[PDB]
């Protein structure tokens, strides 16, 4: 027998705008870093260094694409845990970031339609879209040489992940990303041709990230909403199969928050002291 | 700390071959003995400083006096008289102290050490009560 | 020559932690946005002259998928996310403790 | 493997488990390596298969451990192995419609 | 700090002793309020260093330095104490023993230095022999 | 430490006094002890001062075992005195000269002593170490 | 031949140059220094050797 738990709770507005955050180790502690500009989701690093601080990373909470985050150094890097798992999340971090601008116009005052305050839409800029595919599927064909890479919408599954999601300032967006991943690929593009716009939702009953569970919350701000975000990777998971006859499909994926979090934190390690060892020597104690 | 990136682990730098670390230390204990804008979170951070200063310093010294236990008190290198066993290294002198660091040599006989700790406590015991022994006719 | 056991103390060698890290940010701390006003009383200042040690040949394995920072990371910010954005109406499951 | 039974139309339920009694990352798969549910963080995923109308999981039992497949008005051609994978163990079911 | 050896003698000496060597081979084989009590608590940590260290070398006026044990060659004087080893070590704690010798401790302070002296100047003698 | 230096390190003794005054005030003073008879601002400058004496302390106790001195305060040596350094005799310069003039009077041949120090070390050392290769 | 720290009853928020300055230059005056004469030393000096 499971019987939901409800709290009421205040609903006030806040500002809300993610800062660095750095992690510094404790006496006794320090943190190691990989500075190889090719690392890889894993293994060995042979440029390596100690630092007590890691760099500021900004709480940023988001499902299908890594919003504000530091960049690749050279190339787009794609990690996995296994490349050929079906069931895991491949991130792929860029070189360069590409920005996305939204906003929720001050006009947008309807409040019903029959018996839109809620609607709100994003701008990305059409030749950096798809000179980041290009740039992805080259590094994919690495992995599938011989098969088309298909870029596909969800499958299916709860809107925060099927949809884009963020937060800024209070108001919860929910994104259509059809019209960027409904791209298909060989090494050429297949798309036509400046703008692509996505259409946004604001919501306001959102399910929980933070554990199982819903939430809801007041109703939107009159107006002036803004984000402006440099998106810095993507969560795409890989469609396979049996019968994948020469296509492989990337779908966005995520909606597991510690993968956003590895995403920044893939190049540090904590580590510990033991300055106390053993070896043979050819020396002998006096008795 | 001559050597070293960290203030235990003094004896050498990370990457270099467990003989070339001492023969490093050496020449620096040498030369060492022979004499050869203000922000306000300045204070948070001078006080952390200090902290990883001095527990570093309090682990030292509390190490210094437990390793009395296998009758190395007091010292950094402490030479005993439990003969080595190939079982726990095949190899010879001079291959892990030329080509091996300090990391790859632990990892080589990482599971025999519990076994070598007991047995330097044993070696200790004895011969604490061989003097002793000698003292009841002396 | 017969090979003796030497006891060395002050050995380069580490082992992987797990610990607790400090945050620090450089929070306003008059503002009342809410990273702000988390972080002036979770976080301490960032360090105004941080430094790093290149070590030198060595190879260290890394694994994200294994980092515990990880799982610190993602508890601080669910309790920053929590002091904040309060929904109107908090809805959790809960089940008794039964062997079903 | 587990057998379970079921007539064309009907529902049935399909189990992984987990012995550590908190939400663990899980997917279902076909025979054909299809994904078919999945957990990710809290949410629900579904992949490309033929049951993306008819699978359902009940999410307020992912913290108990209990990881479902529910598969409503089945067809006879849902009759497959279905794999299980929770943490690093898999597990292996039966249905017959 | 070291705090003796942190039992505040609610065990006796020799169950004392026992704990120790246990602990050494565990050991070994393995906010702004805050700025002002960081820096009390920090001296107090210093403080407890400079004062050991210190012991510890004064320690060699009776031939005991550095150590945290050290045997002597000083008998036992009965009148001192006429309890038995077993008696003292087993039954009391380091706080009850004090004070069963505490005003005879300037009297054995004295002959512990008397008895280093005289080791030191029969060593060097020897010395110019060999 | 020892309140006669006025200075964390060269605790031995006040500068200014004779080398052997120092050393009998210094026996005096062990007896004494042993028979038990902007304030964040500066307060970490006075840490820091005193962290450092610690952590030099220590560093020399250990580097001095490279002449067979490890853990010592004083420590005597094998090596014997050459008149060329100094003719002076051992009363003379203990009863009647201090630290500073001293260590002036005999400052080129620092190098030199100590140079013959770490020979005599390892000399030792390894007649120490032959005579095990039997016993 | 060190490097000194300098320190000033600077108040900052008086906006006068010396003050500016010092505000990050320098550090606040100890509150109780301390001199300790010490025994018959004799020290040779040289104002015009002088690093500081
Ligand atoms: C990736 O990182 C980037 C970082 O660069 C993130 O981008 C940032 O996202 C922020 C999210 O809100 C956004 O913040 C907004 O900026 C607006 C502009 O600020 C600048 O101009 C003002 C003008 O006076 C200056 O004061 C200020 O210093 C800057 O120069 C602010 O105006 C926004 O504040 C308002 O909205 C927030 C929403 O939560 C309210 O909490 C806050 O109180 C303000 O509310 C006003 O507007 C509402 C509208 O209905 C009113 O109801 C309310 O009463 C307030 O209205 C008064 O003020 C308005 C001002 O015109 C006036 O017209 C009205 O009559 C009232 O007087 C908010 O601060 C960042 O700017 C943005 N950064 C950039 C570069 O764009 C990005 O999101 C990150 N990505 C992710 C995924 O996080
Ligand atoms: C992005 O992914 C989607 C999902 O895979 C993909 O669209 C799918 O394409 C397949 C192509 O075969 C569609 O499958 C068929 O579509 C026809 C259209 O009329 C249907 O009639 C078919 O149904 C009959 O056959 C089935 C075979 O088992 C029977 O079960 C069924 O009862 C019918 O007899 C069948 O659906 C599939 O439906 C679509 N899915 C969606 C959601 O559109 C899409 O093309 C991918 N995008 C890109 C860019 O590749
Ligand atoms: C600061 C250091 C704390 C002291 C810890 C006690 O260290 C103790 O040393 C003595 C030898 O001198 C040993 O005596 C055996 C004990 O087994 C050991 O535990
Ligand atoms: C950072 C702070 C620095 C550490 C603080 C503590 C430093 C030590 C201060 C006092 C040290 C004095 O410790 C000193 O030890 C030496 C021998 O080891 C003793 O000197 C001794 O020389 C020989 C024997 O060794 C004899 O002449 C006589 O027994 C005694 O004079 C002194 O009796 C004692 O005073
Ligand atoms: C943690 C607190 C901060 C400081 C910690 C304490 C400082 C110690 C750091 C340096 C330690 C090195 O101190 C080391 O001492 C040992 C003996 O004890 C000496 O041992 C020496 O033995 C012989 C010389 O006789 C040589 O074969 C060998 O190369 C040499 O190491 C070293 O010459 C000296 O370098
Ligand atoms: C390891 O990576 C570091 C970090 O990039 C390299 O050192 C940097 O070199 C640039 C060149 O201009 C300097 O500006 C940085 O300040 C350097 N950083 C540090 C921490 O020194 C380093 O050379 C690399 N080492 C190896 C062996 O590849
Ligand atoms: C990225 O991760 C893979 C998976 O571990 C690494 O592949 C292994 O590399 C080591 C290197 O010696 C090989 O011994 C293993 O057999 C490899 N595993 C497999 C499954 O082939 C790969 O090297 C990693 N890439 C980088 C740059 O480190
Ligand atoms: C997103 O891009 C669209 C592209 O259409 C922008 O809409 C256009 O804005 C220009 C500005 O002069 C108008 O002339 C066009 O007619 C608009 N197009 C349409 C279809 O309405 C939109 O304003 C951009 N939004 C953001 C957030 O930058
Ligand atoms: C999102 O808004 C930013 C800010 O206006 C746009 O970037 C600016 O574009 C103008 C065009 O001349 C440049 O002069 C500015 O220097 C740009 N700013 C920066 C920070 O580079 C950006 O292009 C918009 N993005 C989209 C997709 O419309
Ligand atoms: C994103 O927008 C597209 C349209 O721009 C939605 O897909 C359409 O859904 C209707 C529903 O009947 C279909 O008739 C259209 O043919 C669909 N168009 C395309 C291009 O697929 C899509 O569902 C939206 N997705 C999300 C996640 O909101
Ligand atoms: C998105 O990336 C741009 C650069 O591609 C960032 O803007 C630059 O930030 C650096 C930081 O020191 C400034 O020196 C540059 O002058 C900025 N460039 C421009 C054109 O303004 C931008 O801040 C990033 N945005 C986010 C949200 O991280
Ligand atoms: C991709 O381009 C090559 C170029 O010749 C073509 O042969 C191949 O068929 C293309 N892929 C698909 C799926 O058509
Ligand atoms: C991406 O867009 C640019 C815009 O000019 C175009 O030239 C380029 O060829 C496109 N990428 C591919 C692979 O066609
Ligand atoms: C790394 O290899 C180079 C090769 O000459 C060597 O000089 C250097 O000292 C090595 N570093 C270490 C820590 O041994
Ligand atoms: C070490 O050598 C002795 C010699 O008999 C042997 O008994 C002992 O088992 C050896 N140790 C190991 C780990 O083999
Ligand atoms: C172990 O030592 C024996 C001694 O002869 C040698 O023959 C053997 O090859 C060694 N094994 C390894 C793995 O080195
Ligand atoms: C160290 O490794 C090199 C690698 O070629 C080898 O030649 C050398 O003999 C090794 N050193 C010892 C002492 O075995
Ligand atoms: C140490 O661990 C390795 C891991 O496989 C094992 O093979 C080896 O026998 C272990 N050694 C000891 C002494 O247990
Ligand atoms: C120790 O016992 C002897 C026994 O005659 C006695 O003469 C001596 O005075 C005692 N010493 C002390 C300090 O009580
Ligand atoms: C004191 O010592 C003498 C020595 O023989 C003993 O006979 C006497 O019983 C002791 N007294 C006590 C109270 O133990
Ligand atoms: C400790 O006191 C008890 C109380 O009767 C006594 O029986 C026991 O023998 C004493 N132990 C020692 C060592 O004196
Ligand atoms: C210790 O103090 C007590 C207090 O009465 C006294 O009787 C005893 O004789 C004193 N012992 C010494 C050695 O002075
Ligand atoms: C300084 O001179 C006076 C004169 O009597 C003397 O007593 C004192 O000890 C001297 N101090 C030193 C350090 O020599
Ligand atoms: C030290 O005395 C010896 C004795 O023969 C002499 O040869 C040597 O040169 C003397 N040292 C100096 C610096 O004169
Ligand atoms: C050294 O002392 C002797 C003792 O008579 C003296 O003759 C000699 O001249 C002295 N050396 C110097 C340089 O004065
Ligand atoms: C110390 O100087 C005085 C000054 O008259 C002198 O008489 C005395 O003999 C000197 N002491 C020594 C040991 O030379
Ligand atoms: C030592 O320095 C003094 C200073 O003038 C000089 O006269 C003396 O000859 C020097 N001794 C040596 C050995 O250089």
């Amino acid at each position: 027998n499971c019987n939901t738990s409800v709290i009421t709770q205040a609903c006030p507005k806040v500002s809300f705008e993610p800062i660095p955050i750095h992690y510094c180790a404790p006496a006794g502690f320090a943190i190691l870093k990989c500075n190889s500009k090719t690392f890889n989701g894993s293994g060995p690093c042979t440029n390596v260094s100690t630092v007590q601080c890691t760099h500021g990373i900004r709480p940023v909470v988001s499902t299908q694409l890594l919003l504000n985050g530091s960049l690749a150094e050279e190339e787009i890097v794609i990690r996995s845990e296994n490349i050929t798992d079906n069931a895991k999340t491949i991130i792929v971090q860029l070189n360069e970031a590409v920005e996305i601008n939204c906003t929720r116009p001050n006009n947008n005052t309807r409040k019903s339609i029959h018996i839109n305050i809620r609607q709100a839409h994003c701008n990305i800029s059409k030749a950096r879209w798809n000179e980041t595919l290009g740039q992805i599927v080259a590094k994919l064909e690495e992995q599938f040489p011989n098969k088309t890479i298909i870029f596909n919408h969800s499958s299916g599954g709860d809107p925060e992940i099927v949809t884009h999601s963020f937060n800024c300032g209070g108001e919860f967006f929910y994104c259509n990303t059809t019209p960027l991943f409904n791209s298909t690929w060989n090494n050429t593009r297949t798309d036509d041709y400046q703008n692509i716009t996505l259409q946004c939702r604001i919501k306001q009953i959102i399910n929980m990230w933070q554990g199982v569970g819903k939430a809801m919350y007041a109703p939107p701000i009159r107006g002036q909403i803004r984000c402006s975000s440099n998106i810095t990777g993507l969560l795409l998971t890989r469609d396979g199969g049996r019968d994948q006859n020469g296509t492989e499909t990337f779908r966005p994926g995520g909606g597991n928050m510690r993968d956003n979090w590895r995403s920044e934190l893939y190049k540090y390690k904590v580590v510990k002291i033991e300055p106390l060892g053993i070896a043979p020597t050819a020396c002998k104690r006096r008795v | 700390v001559g050597l070293g990136a960290f203030i235990l682990g003094f004896l050498g730098a990370a990457g270099s071959t467990m003989g070339a670390a001492s023969m490093a230390l050496t020449v620096q204990a040498r030369l060492l003995l022979s004499g050869i804008q203000h922000m306000l979170q300045l204070t948070v951070w001078g006080i952390k400083q200090l902290q990883a200063r001095v527990l570093a310093v309090e682990r030292y010294l509390r190490d210094q006096q437990l390793l009395g236990i296998w009758g190395c008190s007091g010292k950094i290198i402490c030479c005993t008289n439990v003969p080595w066993n190939d079982s726990w290294s095949n190899k010879t002198i001079n291959e892990i102290w030329d080509n091996m660091t300090w990391m790859q040599w632990e990892k080589e006989i990482d599971n025999y050490t519990q076994h070598i700790y007991t047995l330097l406590e044993v070696s200790q015991i004895q011969q604490e009560k061989n003097e002793q022994e000698l003292l009841e006719l002396d | 020559a017969k090979k003796w056991v030497t006891v060395y103390y002050g050995v380069p060698v580490w082992k992987e932690a797990t610990t607790t890290l400090f945050c620090a940010s450089d929070a306003k701390a008059y503002d009342t946005e809410v990273h702000n006003v988390w972080a002036t009383h979770a976080c301490v200042p960032t360090d105004p002259n941080p430094q790093e040690i290149v070590l030198g040949n060595v190879t260290e394995n890394f694994n994200m998928w294994k980092n515990n920072m990880v799982e610190q990371m993602h508890e601080d910010i669910i309790s920053l996310w929590d002091q904040s954005l309060k929904p109107c109406v908090k809805l959790t499951p809960l089940c008794v403790t039964l062997n079903c | 493997k587990k057998v379970v039974l079921g007539k064309k139309g009907d529902t049935v339920e399909l189990t992984c488990t987990a012995s550590q009694k908190k939400s663990i990352q899980f997917h279902w798969k076909n025979s054909n390596q299809i994904k078919i549910l999945g957990n990710q963080g809290s949410f629900l995923t579904k992949g490309p298969s033929k049951l993306n109308d008819r699978a359902d999981s009940r999410r307020s039992l992912w913290d108990q451990g209990n990881f479902p497949l529910i598969i409503k008005n089945l067809k006879i051609e849902d009759s497959d192995t279905y794999i299980c994978e929770v943490e690093d163990q898999k597990e292996e079911v039966q249905l017959l419609v």
